[PDB]
């Protein structure tokens, strides 16, 4: 039996394995938003999200 | 001989004619301050963009 698809791989950021890593990029719509050190929009130099 | 001038101005304020803004102040930056740039009012910090 072959389980390398679901088993975690150390040679990768975190311990995310292939299947859930592929699933993770499927959402890519909320863009997290869990205050990733917000307040950086002190000067709205970008499109201010 | 005394020189005299008579001054008369109308009212009802619909044809706004003369008025006067004056009272222009200075500018500061990177500090919390109330702003009244052109009639709009608010509080915040002023920086570049
Ligand atoms: C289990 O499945 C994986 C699929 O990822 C196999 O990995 C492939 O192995 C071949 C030759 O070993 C490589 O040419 C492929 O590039 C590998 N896949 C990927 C995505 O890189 C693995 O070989 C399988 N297990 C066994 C025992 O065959």
């Amino acid at each position: 039996f072959n389980f390398s698809q679901i088993l975690p791989d150390p040679s990768k950021p975190s311990k995310r394995s292939f299947i859930e890593d592929l699933l993770f990029n499927k959402v890519t719509l909320a863009d997290a938003g869990f205050i990733k050190q917000y307040g950086d929009c002190l000067g709205d130099i970008a499109a201010r999200d | 001989p005394y020189r005299v001038v008579v001054l008369s101005f109308e009212l009802l304020h619909a044809p706004a004619t003369v008025c006067g803004p004056k009272k222009s102040t200075n500018l500061v930056k990177n500090k919390c301050v109330n702003f009244n740039f052109n009639g709009l009012k608010g509080t915040g910090v002023l920086t570049e963009s």
